[PDB]
RNA sequence: AGGUUCGAAGACGAUCAGAUACCGUCGUAGUUCCGACCAUAAACGAUGCCGACCGGCGAUGCGGCGGCGUUAUUCCCAUGACCCGCCGGGCAGCUUCCGGGAAACCAAAGUCUUUGGGUUCCGGGGGGAGUAUGGUUGCAAAGCUGAAACUUAAAGGAAUUGAC
RNA sequence: UCAAAGUUUGAG
């Protein structure tokens, strides 16, 4: 009922964090001193309290991703699995499953092809008012 | 220095399009206000209209602001008119001047009836309307001049329309209102589907085309 | 101004309606107007409900209903609450509130 | 929309178009040609007959009437097969 | 599309298409979209009509190839199913996209970074990609779209009668328009198939 | 609507005749009254005779006496 | 009000037709 | 109640002209109608219009062609005396360059300047341009 | 544009929509010229010239460019006849 | 003729500075039926009537047509209730850069300086005043018609920012 | 699940 850290903060920490993943840690001592040396931070208590919010995102971090920040390594992980190719699926095994109104299309079309055709189906009843 | 902030502001600085007519053809919107101050660079020529003093009551008495209309033209083919409400007047106004010369336009300017010379009156009679100001202009024959109201006679002078017949209904009083509509009375001189255009179009590239490789700037 | 096409009284093609006498003023009011509450309640409500399952003579026992439609005139819906005022989209939204 | 061929419109669109608002004004309706059960006298029925049509044999009634099309008794054959 | 001869249909591609279900619309048909339909079935979905989504398909292809400097067709899908596909579609083409949360004023506004000024854009579903859509027309550009059943076509000018709802049908048209621009000028041959899967084009549901 | 058709004229004209008759300056010219009303029988001057000189209190925002003629 | 002062010219009617009829 | 078709033919043109109709349907006709049409397909105004004989009253079909600013109708069908006729085009047509008044005349429906060719007074029917 | 003595007057003649004969104005940006490309015919592939339509801001808005720009197309050879 | 309830007026009890008011307890006329007057309402959609044309969508109400299924009755028939369309005509609704509008808004309030489909009623700053007067109707109450002298720079509508 | 709360220099 009180702490919640300004912009200032919060800036400078996702920024660090972009730039200094590596050397930053869980560890709050280590990455204090951390923030010190690779920014430059004009007094204590900022440079303390940045480290703090570093210190509170390399704990989400460590439990999948964050929305407005970018870890080199995760972005790799993402290309990759975002490149993934199976053996294909839009083939649809042999037998695709149809209705008389597409095969009445595919017959207009010039096509009959290896698809299986089924309806029963009465109009029932979309939705209710 | 100018440097361009859009593609076709880059174009023009290269001398690539070499007038403003190859633009509204094309009717691509004009940002930059230096490009239409290189094509129609003189000539063009800005007058305020009036400084009209607008204000918003606030807990602590009234945030009284400004508002400098001005119209501009080269008394040839092209106006504007620029409208720019600011705090001290002067900015007001100079930014409404770029507002104009974003805004301005051509006219299409006509002849009467024995069709010799060089274009003198408006082509048809067109209007333009404006928030219950509703502005008639009528094609007037030589001499004339323009019979009209004082600050439709300003704006259609800067057009380049010589002689001009006009009436006009609504409160023409309300200023920035009666310039707006007389204004687009004269943008609606080019609007107008009269015989004499009528040939179909022919097309052609487009700037942004025609400078395709030029854009990409090797 | 019109504030409302409507005119909050949900008429059209009719000229006229039975008038309702409010269940709380008591004030005369179009029945098509007039913000209308219907309820259904156990009568015994949620604390007292197991006290009387306690003392029952009946084992199990459903226990019952109380069906109740109030109408409401406009300021005696808007007075205890029965509906707010709303800004000039929303007002404009018919659902019932969920 | 913007492009309709008013001079070429499709039956499956006349169709269902008002009788009067098809480009050529027709009817709706038809004659047709009842035979009944008993007599070999082969009737002749308007669509919308509202009139109880009694045979030639004036044996049975063929058209009880209602509100669109004539009610065709029971066993009550019928062709258009005209114009 | 001058379906004539060469650049056609092939069997293996409404083969695709019918797997893919891009022919199974919705059921709440735009009176623009009326033209591209086969039938309704019972149910209530609105079959497309595929060669019908086609000619549109190849026509966009040959909007896209008249651009000269690719880079600016600019494509966009607002949707967690477009997302991928218009990233994998710019990539292999050679356009700009623009994966998610569209910022008002990126075609229109100087001033602005991501000021964009492209000549072409290709959308997801006008209706959701829809302020871009609205964009351009403040700054004059043509645009295509990938449309259901549902889609209103105010300012798409070059329509596509899709599945824009189903991941796997999104993907494979943009797969589709892919190719067919590719083949439309560069490294496709067109009687060899495409190197490419169009599962590459998939949005992914978090499976594994 | 107007009344548009072509053997209208009467029923315009009379109509028009009518709604003279609401318009304040018309009525003061074609009503006999004003010109009964004013001392200056519709004529442009008036001598008269000065019975008393009189004090008259200006109309309130502006704070004055006017120093007028009873003629 | 104005239904009020239609009132009031209702009732001071009723008494300018009631000393005119006194006449 | 349907009481000069002619308007209400030229209007509905004119409506569909604005909206921007390839074609457009009219639901009387008439001789005059029509010989109105052919003055504007005489002047490039509209296309080369066609009608539905139904075995009564009549229905054409004009194709547009998106020339016509407005094609216009003046009730009533006052009498131009060409004294006049130059005043009336000056205040109801957009110009001294394009527009045609079309009067009715002892001659036939046709343009003010046919009918000052031929001299001819004639009563006002509209106007085009 | 001329004046009498046959000389081309005005200082520029606006582009006009392919589906409306009607005028693309100097600041008409709903507006559009879409390039359209062609093929060879024997190889698909994309051969120089274009297919090149403009469609004013007012069609757009209707919703109506993409059913005129299908109908240009059928009017060059462009689409093959969806039925 | 009848009079349950409520309830102008009227009586009390409160409340308040006062309350001849709001709240409460009584209560006349009236409220009710029949037969005769009266002609007014924010009698409102504050939007004259007929006629055309100008975009979607879903709804609903009546009639009609068409359609595969359910329910069903009894074994089919004929059903009626469902279900899904289409047609006309209603009550509305949502929808948008149709187009208008001072606008709020309006598919009409659109098709208007690009002004004329037909036609009736009507307004001409605010007050005085719907008053005076004459006529007329009415048992009355009142209605319909309806001025002027004099006064006066605004009165007004819509929307905005505030303050409350 | 509603007690009472009226007024505001002529002196800019
Ligand atoms: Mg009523
Ligand atoms: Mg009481
Ligand atoms: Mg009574
Ligand atoms: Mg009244
Ligand atoms: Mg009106
Ligand atoms: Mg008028
Ligand atoms: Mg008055």
């Amino acid at each position: 009922m009180g702490r919640v850290r300004t912009k200032t903060v919060k800036k400078a920490a996702r920024v660090i964090i972009e730039k200094y993943y590596t050397r930053l840690g869980n560890d709050f001592h280590t990455n204090k001193r951390v923030c010190e040396e690779i920014a430059i931070i004009p007094s204590k208590k900022l440079r303390n309290k940045i480290a703090g919010y570093v210190t509170h995102l390399m704990k989400r971090i460590q439990r999948g991703p964050v929305r407005g920040i970018s870890i080199k390594l995760q972005e790799e992980e993402r290309e990759r699995r975002d490149n993934y190719v199976p053996e294909v699926s839009a083939l649809d095994q042999e037998i695709i499953e149809v209705d008389p109104d597409t095969k009445e299309m595919l017959k207009l079309l010039d096509f009959g092809s290896l698809s299986n055709l089924q309806v029963t189906q009465p109009t029932v009843g979309m939705n209710f008012k | 220095e100018w440097l361009p902030v859009t593609k076709l502001g880059r174009l023009v600085k290269d001398v690539k399009i070499k007038s403003l007519e190859e633009i509204y053809l094309f009717s691509l919107p004009i940002k930059e206000s230096e490009i239409i101050d290189f094509f129609l660079g003189a000539a063009l020529k800005d007058e305020v209209l009036k400084i009209m003093p607008v204000q918003k009551q606030t807990r602590a008495a009234q945030r009284t602001r400004f508002k400098a209309f001005v119209a501009i033209g080269d008394y040839n083919g092209h106006v504007g008119l620029g409208v720019k409400c600011s705090k001290e007047v002067a900015t007001a106004i100079r930014g409404a001047i770029i507002l104009a010369k974003l805004s301005i336009v051509p006219v299409r300017r006509g002849y009467w009836g024995n069709k010799i010379g060089k274009p003198h009156t408006v082509p048809c009679k067109v209007t333009g309307r404006c928030g219950s100001v509703l502005v008639r202009l009528i094609p007037a024959p030589r001499g004339t001049g323009i019979v009209s109201a004082p600050v439709p006679k300003k704006l259609l002078l800067m057009a380049g329309i010589d002689d001009c017949y006009t009436s006009a209904w609504g409160c023409t009083a309300t200023l920035g209102n009666f310039a707006k509509a007389t204004f687009d009375a004269i943008s609606k001189t080019y609007s107008y589907l009269t015989p004499d255009l009528w040939k179909e179009t022919v097309f052609t590239k487009s700037p942004y085309q025609e400078f395709t490789d030029h854009l990409v700037k090797t | 101004t019109k504030k409302r096409r409507n005119n909050g009284r949900a008429k059209k093609g009719r000229g006229h309606v039975q008038p309702i006498r409010c269940t709380n003023c008591a004030r005369c009011v179009p029945k098509d107007k007039a913000i209308k509450k219907f309820v259904i309640r156990n009568i015994v409500e949620a604390a007292a409900v197991r006290d009387i399952s306690e003392a029952s003579v009946f084992d199990a026992y459903v226990l019952p209903k109380l069906y109740v439609k109030l109408h409401y005139c406009v300021s005696c819906a808007i007075h205890s609450k029965v509906v707010r005022n709303r800004s000039r989209e929303a007002r404009k939204d018919r659902t019932p509130p969920p | 929309p913007l492009a309709k061929d008013l001079l070429h419109p499709s039956p499956e669109e006349e169709k269902r178009k008002h009788k009067k608002k098809r480009l050529v004004q027709s009817p709706n309706s038809y004659f047709m040609d009842v035979k009944c059960p008993g007599c070999y006298k082969i009737t002749t029925v308007f669509s919308h007959a509202q009139t109880v049509v009694l045979c030639v044999g004036c044996s049975t009634v063929l058209c009880q009437p209602t509100g669109g099309k004539a009610r065709l008794t029971e066993g009550c054959s019928f062709r258009r097969k005209q114009h | 599309s001058g379906a004539l001869d060469v650049l056609q249909m092939k069997e293996e591609d409404v083969l695709k298409f019918l797997a893919a279900g891009t022919h199974l619309g919705g059921t709440n048909l735009d009176f623009q979209m009326e033209q591209y339909i086969y039938k309704r079935k019972s149910d209530g979905i609105y079959i497309i009509n595929l060669k019908r989504t086609w000619e549109k398909l190849l026509l966009a292809a040959r909007a896209i190839v008249a651009i000269e400097n690719p880079a600016d067709v600019s494509v966009i899908s607002s949707r967690n199913t477009g997302q991928r596909a218009v990233l994998k579609f710019a990539a292999a083409t050679g356009a700009t996209p623009i994966a998610g949360r569209f910022t008002p004023g990126t075609f229109t506004n100087q001033i602005q970074a991501a000021f964009r000024e492209p000549r072409l854009l290709v959308v997801t579903d006008p209706r959701a990609d829809h302020q871009p859509l609205t964009e351009a027309s403040y700054v004059n550009l043509p645009t295509i779209a990938l449309c259901n059943t549902d889609s209103p076509l105010r300012y798409v000018d070059i329509a596509i009668p899709c599945n824009n709802k189903g991941a796997h049908s999104v993907g494979l048209m943009w797969w589709m328009l892919a190719r067919e621009v590719l083949r439309m000028r560069g490294t496709i041959s067109r009687e060899h198939p495409w190197e490419v899967m169009p599962d590459l084009y998939f949005y992914r549901d978090p499976e594994e | 609507g107007k009344c548009r058709g072509l053997r209208t004229a009467r029923k315009l004209r009379s109509h028009r005749r009518d709604q003279k008759w609401h318009d304040k300056q018309y009525k003061k010219a074609h009503l006999g009254t004003a010109l009964k009303a004013n001392p200056f029988g519709g004529a442009s001057h008036a001598k008269g005779i000065v019975l008393e000189k009189v004090g008259v209190e200006a109309k309130q925002p502006n704070s004055a006496i006017r120093k007028c003629v009873r003629v | 009000r104005a239904k009020w002062r239609k009132k009031r010219m209702r009732r001071l009617k009723r008494k300018r037709r009631k000393m005119r009829q006194r006449s | 109640v349907r009481m000069n078709v002619l308007a209400d033919a030229l209007k509905s043109i004119n409506n569909a002209e604005k909206r921007g109709k390839r074609q457009v349907l009219i639901r009387p006709c008439s001789k005059v109608i029509v010989r109105f049409l052919t003055v504007m397909m005489k002047h490039g105004y509209i296309g080369e219009f066609e009608i539905i004989d139904d075995h009564r009253a009549g229905k054409i079909v004009v194709n547009l062609t998106g020339r016509l600013n407005k094609c216009g109708v003046i009730s009533p069908r006052f009498d131009v005396q060409l004294k006049d006729l130059e005043k009336w085009q000056n205040n109801l047509l957009p110009s001294r360059q394009f527009g045609f008044i079309v009067l009715t005349t002892s001659a036939g429906i046709m343009d003010h300047e046919e009918a000052r060719r031929k001299h001819t007074g004639g009563k006002i029917l509209g106007f085009f341009f | 544009m001329q004046n009498d003595a046959g000389e081309f007057v005005d200082l520029y003649v606006p582009r006009k929509c392919s589906a409306s004969n009607r005028i693309i104005g100097a600041k008409d940006h709903a507006s559009i010229p879409m390039n359209v490309a062609e093929v060879d015919k024997v190889t698909g592939r994309f051969n120089g010239q274009f297919k090149t339509y403009a469609i004013c801001g007012a069609i757009r808005r209707m919703g109506e460019s993409d059913d005129s720009i299908l109908r240009l197309a059928k009017a060059h050879g462009i689409v093959s006849q969806n039925f």
